[PDB]
Protein backbone atom coordinates (compact mmCIF):
# COMPACT_ATOMS: atom_id res chain seq x y z
CA UNK A 1 0.00 0.00 0.00
CA UNK A 2 0.96 4.07 -0.80
CA UNK A 3 0.29 6.85 0.58
CA UNK A 4 -0.99 9.93 -1.14
CA UNK A 5 -0.33 13.84 -0.38
CA UNK A 6 -3.07 15.46 2.06
CA UNK A 7 -2.20 18.73 0.87
CA UNK A 8 -2.41 18.16 -3.38
CA UNK A 9 -3.49 14.67 -3.70
CA UNK A 10 -0.20 13.65 -5.56
CA UNK A 11 1.68 10.16 -4.42
CA UNK A 12 4.10 9.92 -1.71
CA UNK A 13 7.61 8.96 -2.87
CA UNK A 14 10.25 7.20 -0.20
CA UNK A 15 12.86 9.46 -0.07
CA UNK A 16 16.28 9.00 2.33
CA UNK A 17 18.10 11.67 4.51
CA UNK A 18 21.89 11.77 4.42
CA UNK A 19 22.57 13.77 7.12
CA UNK A 20 19.30 12.33 8.96
CA UNK A 21 19.61 8.64 8.28
CA UNK A 22 15.63 8.37 8.26
CA UNK A 23 13.13 7.26 5.48
CA UNK A 24 10.70 9.77 4.43
CA UNK A 25 8.17 10.18 2.49
CA UNK A 26 7.65 13.06 0.15
CA UNK A 27 5.48 14.66 -2.74
CA UNK A 28 7.91 15.95 -5.39
CA UNK A 29 5.26 18.36 -6.35
CA UNK A 30 5.72 20.21 -2.96
CA UNK A 31 7.67 20.79 -0.37
CA UNK A 32 5.34 18.04 2.10
CA UNK A 33 7.38 15.47 3.97
CA UNK A 34 6.40 13.27 6.05
CA UNK A 35 7.83 10.27 8.08
CA UNK A 36 7.52 6.39 6.92
CA UNK A 37 6.28 3.98 9.66
CA UNK A 38 7.84 1.21 7.96
CA UNK A 39 10.95 0.12 5.99
CA UNK A 40 9.19 -2.17 3.25
CA UNK A 41 9.72 0.11 0.38
CA UNK A 42 8.53 -2.52 -1.96
CA UNK A 43 7.72 -5.94 -2.04
CA UNK A 44 7.69 -8.21 -5.59
CA UNK A 45 6.18 -11.88 -5.37
CA UNK A 46 6.80 -14.22 -8.09
CA UNK A 47 4.62 -17.16 -7.19
CA UNK A 48 1.24 -15.37 -5.63
CA UNK A 49 -2.07 -16.80 -4.45
CA UNK A 50 -4.11 -13.27 -4.04
CA UNK A 51 -7.58 -13.73 -5.63
CA UNK A 52 -8.18 -17.05 -5.63
CA UNK A 53 -10.61 -16.59 -2.44
CA UNK A 54 -10.78 -12.72 -2.71
CA UNK A 55 -13.53 -13.41 -5.84
CA UNK A 56 -16.24 -13.20 -2.89
CA UNK A 57 -19.48 -11.13 -3.07
CA UNK A 58 -22.38 -11.30 -0.39
CA UNK A 59 -24.93 -11.84 -2.50
CA UNK A 60 -23.84 -15.48 -4.52
CA UNK A 61 -26.53 -17.70 -2.59
CA UNK A 62 -29.01 -15.80 -4.87
CA UNK A 63 -27.46 -17.36 -8.30
CA UNK A 64 -29.65 -20.08 -9.19
CA UNK A 65 -26.99 -21.72 -11.60
CA UNK A 66 -24.84 -22.94 -8.56
CA UNK A 67 -24.22 -26.15 -7.05
CA UNK A 68 -25.98 -26.80 -3.64
CA UNK A 69 -24.18 -29.25 -1.21
CA UNK A 70 -24.99 -30.36 2.41
CA UNK A 71 -21.44 -29.84 3.98
CA UNK A 72 -21.54 -28.91 7.61
CA UNK A 73 -20.52 -25.01 7.96
CA UNK A 74 -17.95 -24.54 10.67
CA UNK A 75 -19.48 -21.64 12.02
CA UNK A 76 -23.68 -21.80 12.65
CA UNK A 77 -23.64 -25.74 11.36
CA UNK A 78 -26.19 -25.37 8.99
CA UNK A 79 -27.21 -27.80 6.31
CA UNK A 80 -27.33 -25.97 3.21
CA UNK A 81 -24.14 -24.45 1.41
CA UNK A 82 -22.97 -23.47 -1.82
CA UNK A 83 -19.86 -24.20 -4.00
CA UNK A 84 -17.34 -23.53 -6.92
CA UNK A 85 -13.56 -23.47 -7.70
CA UNK A 86 -11.21 -20.88 -7.48
CA UNK A 87 -12.12 -17.68 -9.32
CA UNK A 88 -8.10 -17.78 -10.46
CA UNK A 89 -8.10 -19.09 -14.15
CA UNK A 90 -4.02 -19.35 -14.51
CA UNK A 91 -2.95 -22.40 -15.96
CA UNK A 92 -1.71 -23.68 -12.29
CA UNK A 93 -4.77 -23.03 -10.14
CA UNK A 94 -5.98 -25.81 -8.31
CA UNK A 95 -9.15 -27.78 -8.37
CA UNK A 96 -9.88 -27.05 -4.73
CA UNK A 97 -13.24 -26.04 -3.90
CA UNK A 98 -14.38 -22.66 -1.82
CA UNK A 99 -18.05 -23.53 0.32
CA UNK A 100 -20.41 -20.55 1.14
CA UNK A 101 -22.96 -20.83 3.93
CA UNK A 102 -26.39 -19.43 3.20
CA UNK A 103 -26.77 -17.90 6.74
CA UNK A 104 -23.01 -16.72 7.20
CA UNK A 105 -22.12 -16.63 4.15
CA UNK A 106 -18.54 -17.22 4.67
CA UNK A 107 -15.71 -18.76 2.03
CA UNK A 108 -14.13 -22.38 4.01
CA UNK A 109 -12.43 -25.45 2.42
CA UNK A 110 -12.81 -28.99 3.37
CA UNK A 111 -9.18 -29.90 4.13
CA UNK B 1 -25.08 -58.41 -23.08
CA UNK B 2 -26.79 -54.67 -22.52
CA UNK B 3 -26.62 -55.56 -18.55
CA UNK B 4 -22.70 -56.05 -18.76
CA UNK B 5 -22.61 -53.15 -21.29
CA UNK B 6 -25.28 -50.64 -18.67
CA UNK B 7 -22.83 -52.29 -15.79
CA UNK B 8 -19.52 -51.48 -17.21
CA UNK B 9 -20.70 -47.71 -18.10
CA UNK B 10 -22.03 -47.44 -14.83
CA UNK B 11 -18.90 -48.56 -12.98
CA UNK B 12 -16.64 -46.32 -15.21
CA UNK B 13 -18.63 -43.33 -14.57
CA UNK B 14 -18.23 -44.08 -10.66
CA UNK B 15 -14.50 -44.32 -11.43
CA UNK B 16 -14.44 -40.73 -13.14
CA UNK B 17 -16.69 -39.72 -9.30
CA UNK B 18 -13.54 -40.65 -7.51
CA UNK B 19 -10.96 -39.51 -10.06
CA UNK B 20 -13.11 -35.87 -9.53
CA UNK B 21 -13.02 -36.13 -5.87
CA UNK B 22 -9.50 -37.10 -5.61
CA UNK B 23 -8.70 -34.16 -7.82
CA UNK B 24 -10.70 -31.91 -5.67
CA UNK B 25 -9.05 -32.97 -2.74
CA UNK B 26 -5.47 -32.46 -3.59
CA UNK B 27 -5.07 -36.88 -3.76
CA UNK B 28 -3.98 -37.00 -7.68
CA UNK B 29 -0.82 -37.77 -8.79
CA UNK B 30 0.76 -35.32 -11.24
CA UNK B 31 1.86 -36.70 -14.76
CA UNK B 32 5.63 -35.47 -15.44
CA UNK B 33 5.46 -32.16 -18.14
CA UNK B 34 1.89 -31.42 -17.44
CA UNK B 35 -0.45 -30.03 -14.93
CA UNK B 36 -2.87 -30.75 -12.08
CA UNK B 37 -5.52 -29.48 -14.75
CA UNK B 38 -4.24 -31.78 -18.19
CA UNK B 39 -3.07 -34.73 -16.11
CA UNK B 40 -6.83 -35.15 -14.58
CA UNK B 41 -8.78 -34.33 -18.37
CA UNK B 42 -6.16 -37.23 -19.93
CA UNK B 43 -7.17 -39.57 -17.48
CA UNK B 44 -10.95 -38.92 -17.52
CA UNK B 45 -10.50 -39.31 -21.15
CA UNK B 46 -8.72 -42.70 -20.67
CA UNK B 47 -11.26 -43.90 -18.69
CA UNK B 48 -13.86 -43.14 -20.70
CA UNK B 49 -12.42 -44.44 -23.95
CA UNK B 50 -11.74 -47.80 -22.50
CA UNK B 51 -14.89 -48.07 -21.19
CA UNK B 52 -16.48 -47.47 -24.79
CA UNK B 53 -13.91 -50.25 -25.89
CA UNK B 54 -14.74 -52.16 -22.87
CA UNK B 55 -18.55 -52.15 -23.88
CA UNK B 56 -18.18 -52.30 -27.96
CA UNK B 57 -15.87 -55.23 -27.12
CA UNK B 58 -18.75 -56.81 -25.11
CA UNK B 59 -21.45 -56.42 -27.42
CA UNK B 60 -19.06 -57.47 -30.80
CA UNK B 61 -18.31 -61.10 -28.28
CA UNK B 62 -22.31 -61.12 -28.30
CA UNK B 63 -22.96 -61.39 -31.90
CA UNK B 64 -23.84 -65.09 -33.64
CA UNK B 65 -22.45 -66.02 -37.10
CA UNK B 66 -25.56 -65.15 -38.29
CA UNK B 67 -25.59 -61.59 -37.44
CA UNK B 68 -24.99 -59.77 -40.91
CA UNK B 69 -22.88 -57.10 -39.71
CA UNK B 70 -20.84 -59.37 -38.26
CA UNK B 71 -20.79 -61.16 -41.71
CA UNK B 72 -19.72 -57.75 -43.13
CA UNK B 73 -17.21 -56.83 -40.62
CA UNK B 74 -15.46 -60.15 -40.73
CA UNK B 75 -15.12 -60.17 -44.82
CA UNK B 76 -13.41 -56.87 -44.34
CA UNK B 77 -15.79 -55.28 -47.49
CA UNK B 78 -17.01 -52.40 -45.14
CA UNK B 79 -17.41 -51.93 -41.51
CA UNK B 80 -15.20 -52.20 -38.31
CA UNK B 81 -15.36 -52.86 -34.54
CA UNK B 82 -16.09 -49.08 -33.64
CA UNK B 83 -18.98 -48.96 -35.71
CA UNK B 84 -20.57 -51.89 -34.36
CA UNK B 85 -19.39 -50.72 -30.85
CA UNK B 86 -21.46 -47.36 -31.86
CA UNK B 87 -24.52 -48.81 -32.97
CA UNK B 88 -24.81 -51.30 -30.52
CA UNK B 89 -23.00 -50.35 -27.46
CA UNK B 90 -21.51 -46.94 -26.89
CA UNK B 91 -21.40 -43.66 -28.69
CA UNK B 92 -18.73 -42.35 -26.66
CA UNK B 93 -16.64 -39.83 -25.82
CA UNK B 94 -17.54 -36.15 -27.82
CA UNK B 95 -13.88 -34.44 -28.63
CA UNK B 96 -13.54 -31.18 -30.40
CA UNK B 97 -9.64 -30.36 -30.77
CA UNK B 98 -8.73 -33.18 -28.94
CA UNK B 99 -10.27 -32.47 -25.73
CA UNK B 100 -13.32 -33.10 -24.14
CA UNK B 101 -16.38 -30.54 -24.80
CA UNK B 102 -15.58 -26.76 -23.07
CA UNK B 103 -17.09 -24.22 -20.91
CA UNK B 104 -18.60 -22.15 -23.51
CA UNK B 105 -21.19 -20.53 -21.28
CA UNK B 106 -20.22 -18.71 -17.74
CA UNK B 107 -18.50 -22.32 -16.45
CA UNK B 108 -20.33 -24.91 -18.16
CA UNK B 109 -21.47 -26.43 -21.41
CA UNK B 110 -24.87 -25.89 -21.65
CA UNK B 111 -27.55 -23.60 -19.94
CA UNK B 112 -29.18 -26.94 -18.52
CA UNK B 113 -26.02 -27.70 -16.47
CA UNK C 1 23.93 -44.89 -15.90
CA UNK C 2 21.34 -46.36 -19.01
CA UNK C 3 20.72 -49.69 -16.42
CA UNK C 4 20.53 -47.62 -13.06
CA UNK C 5 17.70 -44.77 -11.97
CA UNK C 6 19.95 -42.55 -9.34
CA UNK C 7 22.93 -41.90 -11.77
CA UNK C 8 20.48 -41.08 -14.43
CA UNK C 9 18.45 -38.59 -11.78
CA UNK C 10 22.46 -37.34 -11.50
CA UNK C 11 22.66 -36.28 -15.41
CA UNK C 12 19.31 -35.22 -15.77
CA UNK C 13 19.21 -32.65 -12.74
CA UNK C 14 23.09 -31.56 -13.90
CA UNK C 15 21.70 -31.13 -17.71
CA UNK C 16 18.61 -29.23 -17.29
CA UNK C 17 18.65 -25.25 -17.05
CA UNK C 18 17.80 -23.84 -13.32
CA UNK C 19 17.75 -20.44 -13.03
CA UNK C 20 17.29 -17.87 -9.81
CA UNK C 21 13.95 -17.35 -10.96
CA UNK C 22 12.77 -20.96 -10.37
CA UNK C 23 13.26 -21.80 -7.22
CA UNK C 24 12.77 -17.81 -5.21
CA UNK C 25 9.55 -16.80 -4.04
CA UNK C 26 9.64 -13.38 -3.37
CA UNK C 27 12.11 -10.27 -3.27
CA UNK C 28 12.05 -7.16 -0.89
CA UNK C 29 13.56 -4.08 -0.52
CA UNK C 30 13.74 -2.47 3.34
CA UNK C 31 15.30 0.51 4.75
CA UNK C 32 18.16 -0.48 6.96
CA UNK C 33 20.93 2.69 7.80
CA UNK C 34 23.58 0.31 10.08
CA UNK C 35 25.81 -2.12 8.09
CA UNK C 36 26.56 -3.89 11.17
CA UNK C 37 23.06 -4.44 12.48
CA UNK C 38 19.50 -4.61 11.52
CA UNK C 39 15.68 -3.70 11.96
CA UNK C 40 14.41 -6.44 11.13
CA UNK C 41 13.59 -8.89 14.23
CA UNK C 42 13.09 -12.36 12.61
CA UNK C 43 16.46 -12.30 10.70
CA UNK C 44 18.03 -10.21 13.30
CA UNK C 45 19.29 -13.49 15.65
CA UNK C 46 20.41 -14.45 12.29
CA UNK C 47 22.48 -11.45 11.25
CA UNK C 48 24.57 -10.90 14.45
CA UNK C 49 24.98 -15.10 14.73
CA UNK C 50 26.73 -14.12 11.30
CA UNK C 51 28.75 -10.74 12.63
CA UNK C 52 30.05 -12.25 15.64
ZN1 LIG D 1 2.22 17.09 -2.39
ZN1 LIG E 1 -22.89 -20.81 8.16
Amino acid sequence: SFRFCLECNNMLYPKEDKENQRLLYSCRNCDYTELAEDPKVYRHELITNIGETAGIVDDIGQDPTLPRSDKECPECHSRDCVFFQSQQRRKDTNMTLFYVCLNCKKTFRDE
Amino acid sequence: TMKEITHAISSAKEQVQEIIYKAQHNELELKPGMTLRESFEGEVSRTLNDARDSAGRSAEMNLKDLNNVKQMVSAGSKGSFINIAQMSACVGQQMVEGKRIAFGFADRSLPHF
Amino acid sequence: IALDIEKAKVIQSSIEYTTLKNVTSATEIYYDPDPTSTVIEEDFDTVEAYFS
